[PDB]
């Protein structure tokens, strides 16, 4: 039949999977970098942490975070990671 | 501005009539505004009680001054001549209540307690009537 | 043509950002706002077929808002008109030809009243609007005859008075008591500043004047306090020299806030301007010491410790000037050295105007992280503040302590500066 | 020469004053100029009360000095 | 008598130095020569003239100061200058006011030099030059506003001569002192940011980005030009964009060219992309949109990385369509496209089994991320088979999918809701996809005709009959067209209600046409099952696998149709 | 109001009804064009199945296409 099928260019985009979209600690959505990796013009390579209660953040934020408290910046249940991003 | 016309004329209607608990109120020799009143009840049965009158500038839109020159012991009554009247007050004086009414209404003040300028007072007077009954009894001839 | 329609197709239809302190005013003098007044009338007069003094009086009572002023028309026009204190009503009270007030007997082409019919003759009630006038009073003046709340029209009081400067006072006092009472207008403080802001919802957010240049909240109408509840931070202001005598012998009226005093005796007490009653003992309506220092040493540190941070921001605003005329003389210099020209180098004052804006509402946010929580989101906002505390610590020795610069740093620093301050200034 | 009066509502007007003068006066032309009968006006300036006998220049009235209003309240 | 002999010499030798071995008469007597003197040459001669005498004056006094007399020099110079210049700089800044026009930089430059003596006499000229730069600016913008409002290139060279003139003015007559050049840059600023042209707003970014588009692209521009004179061209650009207020709506516009360069691979140079990154970087933009354009360029660097891989990948395997002639993209959110709203299209066979592939692909290695499919970026190209010869031809996804609806009907026509049925696609998309595939630009032979003729896309009515044409004709015989001119990145929201109706009526149509079948023909295999609603349905829509499979599931639950045990592919009617 | 029928082949049953008609009679109209029984005889504008809505309930205005679904178990 006619109009047959040669050749096909794909484009998709990619983004996190997580029922919040905010850092909760910055006002960075999920999908953009944090502010610091922004200053030092980091190459993408900060991802995000999931915790027992299921919550989102960068790891860079909470990395910086769990130094001074030792829990979740919305409730206050011990903080141990479940899955790092990447 | 007709100030003085009403109060010739008051002056003029209590001298036509007599009343028996408020005796009679005077004038100081043509002061025409500075005027001394005088009233008796029936636990002060006994005693020719003392007033001071004063009434200011547009008279019958500005409520009068009252006070006491003789002690008495009441609390509705200051130390010195403060009678707690709302009639008397700004906040309920109109202009058509007479001194004649003022005077009456301060007598039945006197009458009854009205439960306040003296805290101690009130406090004395809610327990008993015992000590109601017995320094104000003891207040008219002396203090 | 390629390049036909590219304004449409950009940014996923959503760009730019929206400001969290934004509010529409429109500056009135004195003329137009005697307008907008009367404009807000003949409407409802025309609606409900009744007179313009009438119209203004119950205007006044509710607010001068027309749509609650008309479904409470439509729901019960009798109690809309006995609300507003124009008909007598249906509970009240009654010699015949005979004035009660000056006690003669008088003609027929006199003894003017109210719709509550009480007679009083054309010599009486001029004396009465005369001391009323005088005293200070321009919506307060009522039927003499006792309880009877009756407010009287202006078109009844003006033939009364007798001289054009009674006159001019109580034209005067009207118009004060009519701006007070409108809920889209208010006045501006300041010096004589015959200037009246005219908003579209009464909110309180930041205004300003076209005359002096005045900043205030639309409801505390004393200073711009973004994060604040008005009421907070008139608290903060009370507790924190005539300040020392005040505060220890006055007290504010609990409706409309005023100052006052007693001046000796009893203790019920009712205000000269509100018509409220309270209590001068703890306030309140009528339908009613071992270790002390070792405990108020927490309160008297955490007081102080909130305090310094309040007065370094506070003196910021004081020396802003000499930082604007430091980054002015620096700029001047390097374009007269020929390391490059003007226009190259003013990225500096947007750093600096950025800083002021930052040292502002980091100054305004410890009342609000003082009076706020025990709980996470008072451990998150001091956080935040410390975060932007070290942003502007950067940035200020990246622009005042230096003198290398990068345009690139700065601009990034400056927007990760904006970020952290909307940050802070998200929950208002 | 001229001072200014911190009403309790918060503005601001300007008055012209005396170099020495009673402070009956300065409250007639309050109550002729904002409203406030006499007697119900307290005047303090820099946290003393200003009686009705002693002239102005005495507690240090001069130019561009903030005084405050405060509404007198009886019982 | 020793003021005598020094008279004389103004109106026509060691004795005078040894006098010395004071001054207050010397002074006197300077200022009183010069005040009878100077007015009467003044108004003798002019301002032009006395400009001259005043400047061969002052240096005649400084030699004859340093021959007869001496600190006391800077005296005598500082009386002479009030004595000539100080008092009559009203008329001279007159003359300076009534004189900047008509180019007369050799006077000017001798005003300039005896007026920066005295203080505070420059800034009249600041003044006037501010407002002939304003003035002149303004007036010559207006002056062509037809031709300029339409084209890029032709506000762009406006604005840079409107610069080159002031700049060479400034250089000629002032001398280049800082000063003016801060003058004349406030001038500039306020001349590029008006709104007069416009209005019969906010538009200069947008052909300034045009401009930047035409340069970078692959138009003919482009090409007549070589790679120095591309970066003069974008470094002369970034030195008028230098002078702007509102910077973000550029970007944005920069940025979507810079998607529709860099998705379809149109581009001239990569490192001038680059280079122009660290330009705009350099120059003072906002720092998030030039971070989000350096995300981008790691991005496509990562994605042609990982297309490599899964062509290497999946090379062993041979699929429906071959592994050496598919490409695939996989791109961050934040930084190119931030909404995930759901696009409801047909979807060819070929490319609907090739998503699960790459979903299984980016989830072996990553852990943790999604992917969402924008049918509005999607290319490619399909060959077309007419009576005349075989044609190859680039169409987008839209395209795609209005056109494989005559692939089972070749002959014959389609009405408007019969495209909305197929196709699956709004009104607002379909007239859109429609005009472009009837009405392009030249293409004197067209791929579809109409019979209904109309002359706008919004003027269709539910029964435009529409047919494939068969004389279409590039007469060669065999070569390529493009259809796809500024692919749109943005689209309307999408309402559920118009694909929920259309899935319901594929649902029951799909129960039709398989209690059909089965009622003429009682007994029926799986597969000549599938060819033969294929066949029934061609001039409904085509049918997709898991709608069928879930209505012989349904079947099977009402008991219209009975399973067999013989196999798995056999069916018996109930 | 002009309306059109199609079916699954894709016939284009023509029909010009009032603006004020009814679904049963409307349906039973198609009888005479082409010979089906009232029962097996489905119409569906937008999705959901129509009722028997008299005229324009539904909006079937201007030029509109309905399917006309026949029944399932009966036929
Ligand atoms: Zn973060
Ligand atoms: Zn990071
Ligand atoms: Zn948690
Ligand atoms: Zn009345
Ligand atoms: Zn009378
Ligand atoms: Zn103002
Ligand atoms: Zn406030």
């Amino acid at each position: 039949k006619m109009f047959s099928l040669k050749k096909w260019n794909a484009v998709a985009m990619w983004s996190w999977d997580v029922e919040c979209d905010t850092c909760a600690i910055c006002r960075v959505q999920v999908m953009d970098a944090c502010l610091r990796c922004q200053a030092e013009n980091k190459q993408e390579d900060c991802v995000v942490v999931w915790g027992e209660c299921n919550h989102s953040f960068h790891n860079c934020c909470m990395s910086l975070w769990v130094k001074q408290n030792n829990r979740c910046p919305l409730c206050q249940q011990d903080w141990v990671v479940q899955r790092i991003g990447k | 501005v007709a100030a003085s016309s009403r109060l010739m004329k008051e002056l003029e209607e209590i001298r036509k009539a007599g009343m028996k608990n408020f005796r009679n109120i005077q004038v100081d020799e043509a002061n025409l505004l500075t005027w001394q009143g005088l009233i008796v009840p029936d636990p002060y049965d006994k005693g020719a009680f003392r007033i001071e009158i004063n009434f200011p500038a547009e008279y019958p839109f500005k409520p009068p001054k009252i006070t006491f020159k003789t002690k008495i012991y009441h609390p509705n009554i200051d130390e010195k001549g403060q009678v707690c009247l709302p009639v008397i007050s700004a906040e309920n004086w109109k202009p058509a209540t007479k001194t004649d009414q003022v005077i009456q209404s301060l007598i039945a003040l006197v009458n009854d307690p009205q439960p306040p300028l003296r805290a101690d007072l009130a406090e004395e007077y809610s327990k008993d009537r015992k000590k109601f009954a017995k320094n104000a009894e003891e207040f008219t001839k002396k203090y | 043509d390629y390049y036909v329609g590219v304004a449409s197709d950009v940014e996923q239809q959503g760009a730019d950002a929206f400001d969290p302190e934004e509010y529409q005013f429109t500056c009135l003098t004195y003329k137009e706002s005697e307008g907008a007044l009367n404009e807000h009338m003949t409407s409802l007069a025309s609606v409900l077929k009744v007179s313009h003094s009438v119209a203004k009086l119950i205007l006044v009572n509710f607010h001068w808002q027309v749509s609650e002023i008309l479904d409470r028309y439509k729901s019960n026009s009798a109690q809309l008109l006995v609300e507003a204190r124009v008909q007598p009503n249906p509970s009240k009270h009654v010699p015949p030809h005979h004035c009660a007030v000056c006690m003669q007997f008088v003609r027929k082409e006199n003894l003017l009243s109210l719709a509550c019919q009480h007679q009083f003759c054309r010599s009486c009630w001029e004396q009465h609007c005369s001391v009323l006038v005088k005293d200070g009073v321009g919506v307060g003046v009522s039927c003499m005859a006792q309880d009877c709340p009756l407010r009287t029209p202006e078109d009844f009081v003006f033939p009364l008075l007798p001289n054009e400067e009674l006159r001019e006072k109580y034209r005067r006092y009207l118009f004060r008591d009519y701006v007070e009472s409108h809920y889209q207008l208010q006045l501006c403080p300041g010096a004589d500043c015959p200037m009246v802001i005219r908003v579209q919802e009464p909110r309180a957010r930041r205004v300003q004047c076209n005359r002096c240049n005045e900043v205030f909240c639309f409801k505390c109408r004393q200073m711009y306090h973004a994060p604040t509840d008005c009421a907070t931070i008139r608290k903060w202001l009370t507790k924190c020299e005539t300040a020392n005598y005040i505060s220890a012998h006055t007290k504010d009226c609990p409706k409309c806030n005023i100052c006052i005093e007693k001046n000796g005796g009893c203790n019920h007490m009712q205000c000269s301007k509100c018509k409220h009653d309270f209590c001068w003992m703890c306030l309140g309506d009528w339908k009613t010491n071992q270790s002390q220092q070792a405990q108020a040493r927490e309160a008297l540190k955490k007081y102080l410790f909130y305090f310094e941070r309040w007065e370094n921001h506070n003196k910021s605003l004081q020396l802003e000037a000499q930082t604007y005329q430091r980054i002015h003389e620096k700029i001047q210099e390097r374009v007269m050295n020929n390391l490059g020209t003007w226009i190259d180098w003013q990225y500096l004052q947007n750093a600096a105007k950025l800083l002021a804006k930052c040292r502002y509402t980091l100054q305004y946010t410890y009342p609000y992280a003082y009076y706020m929580e025990s709980g996470p989101r008072k451990k998150l906002f001091e956080y935040q503040q410390a975060q932007l505390e070290a942003e502007i610590e950067n940035l200020s020795w990246k622009v005042e302590r230096a003198d290398s610069y990068d345009r690139g740093d700065l601009e990034n620093q400056m927007h990760i500066a904006e970020q952290r301050r909307r940050t802070l200034l998200k929950d208002f | 020469m001229q001072i200014f009066v911190k009403t309790l509502t918060g503005k601001t007007i300007t008055l012209e004053v005396e170099p020495s003068d009673t402070i009956e006066n300065v409250k007639a032309k309050i109550q002729d100029k904002e409203g406030i009968p006499p007697d119900q006006q307290r005047l303090i300036f820099a946290g003393k009360q200003l009686e009705d006998g002693r002239t102005l220049s005495d507690y240090n009235i001069q130019k561009e000095s903030t005084l405050h209003l405060v509404l007198r309240l009886r019982g | 008598s020793a003021m005598k002999l020094v008279h004389a010499e103004r109106l026509g030798s060691q004795l005078v130095i040894g006098v010395r071995e004071f001054e207050k008469a010397y002074l006197d007597s300077t200022e009183r020569f010069y005040r009878t003197q100077a007015p009467s040459y003044l108004q003798q001669n002019g301002v032009q003239n006395y400009m001259k005498y005043a400047d061969a004056k002052l240096k005649e006094e400084e030699k004859r100061a340093l021959r007869y007399l001496e600190n006391s020099v800077e005296a005598l110079m500082e009386c002479c200058v009030n004595a000539l210049v100080t008092s009559f700089k009203e008329t001279i800044l007159a003359e300076c006011q009534g004189m900047i026009k008509r180019n007369e930089t050799e006077k000017l430059h001798l005003m300039f030099s005896l007026m920066d003596k005295v203080p505070n006499g420059i800034e009249p000229m600041l003044k006037d030059l501010e407002e002939h730069i304003i003035s002149a600016g303004l007036a010559d913008m207006v002056a062509a506003a037809e031709t300029i409002t339409t084209d890029s290139e032709k506000y762009v060279e406006q604005l840079l001569t409107l610069f080159n003139r002031f700049s060479k003015l400034v250089k000629e007559a002032f001398q280049d002192d800082p000063r003016f050049l801060t003058a004349r840059d406030k001038a500039y600023k306020a001349v590029v940011n008006d709104a007069t042209i416009f209005k019969l707003e906010s538009k200069c970014p947008e052909l300034l980005a045009n401009y930047c588009d035409m340069l970078l692209r692959k138009t003919p521009l482009s090409k007549k030009l070589t790679s120095e004179e591309i970066e003069a061209k974008l470094k002369e650009v970034l030195l008028v964009l230098k002078y702007v207020q509102n910077k973000d709506v550029f970007m944005r516009y920069h940025k979507a060219h810079l998607t529709r360069r860099l998705i379809l691979d149109i581009s001239a140079d990569s490192e001038i992309e680059e280079n122009m990154v660290e330009w705009l970087r350099e120059v003072g933009m906002p720092a998030d949109y030039v971070n989000k354009l350096a995300r981008m360029f790691q991005d496509i660097k990562v994605s042609e990385d990982l297309n490599q891989a899964f062509k290497e990948m999946h090379k062993n395997n041979k699929l429906a369509l071959p592994a050496d002639s598919v490409n695939i993209k996989i791109l961050n959110a934040g930084a190119w496209s931030r909404s995930s709203e759901k696009v409801f299209v047909s979807l060819p066979t070929e490319l609907e089994d090739l998503i699960p592939e790459v979903e299984e692909f980016y989830k072996k290695n990553h852990s943790g991320r999604k992917l969402h499919w924008h049918h509005l970026m999607s290319n490619g190209i399909i060959t077309f088979k007419n009576e005349v010869g075989q044609y190859d031809l680039e169409v987008t996804t839209f395209q795609l999918a209005v056109l494989f609806a005559w692939n089972q009907r070749p002959r014959e026509k389609i009405s408007f809701e019969n495209l909305k049925l197929a196709t699956e696609l709004p009104d607002a998309e379909l007239r859109r996809t429609l005009w472009s595939l009837v009405a392009f630009p030249k293409l004197k032979r067209q791929v579809l005709l109409y019979e209904p003729q109309v002359n706008s896309p919004k003027d269709f009515t539910e029964g435009t009959l529409f047919s494939v044409n068969q004389e279409f004709s590039l007469v060669q015989k065999r070569g390529k067209i493009n259809l796809i001119g500024r692919l749109q990145l943005t689209t309307e929201r999408m309402r559920e209600e118009e694909n929920e109706g259309i899935v319901q009526l594929r649902i029951l149509r799909t129960q039709e046409a398989i209690i059909q079948i089965m009622k003429m023909r009682k007994k029926i295999s799986n597969a000549q099952l599938q060819t033969e609603l294929v066949e029934i349905l061609k001039n409904m829509f085509l049918p997709q696998k898991k709608m069928i499979k879930e209505q012989i599931e349904w079947l099977i639950e009402h008991k219209y149709i009975r399973r067999d045990e013989s196999d798995i592919n056999t069916f018996i009617y109930m | 109001m002009l309306i059109k029928v199609k079916t699954l082949t894709g016939k284009e049953i023509e029909i010009d009804i009032e603006p004020t008609d009814k679904v049963e009679r409307i349906k039973e109209r198609v009888e005479e064009k082409e010979g089906i029984p009232p029962q097996q005889q489905r119409l569906i504008y937008s999705g959901k199945q129509m009722n028997d809505k008299t005229a324009a309930d539904y909006k079937i205005l201007g030029g509109s296409v309905l399917h006309l679904v026949l029944a399932l178990r009966g036929g």
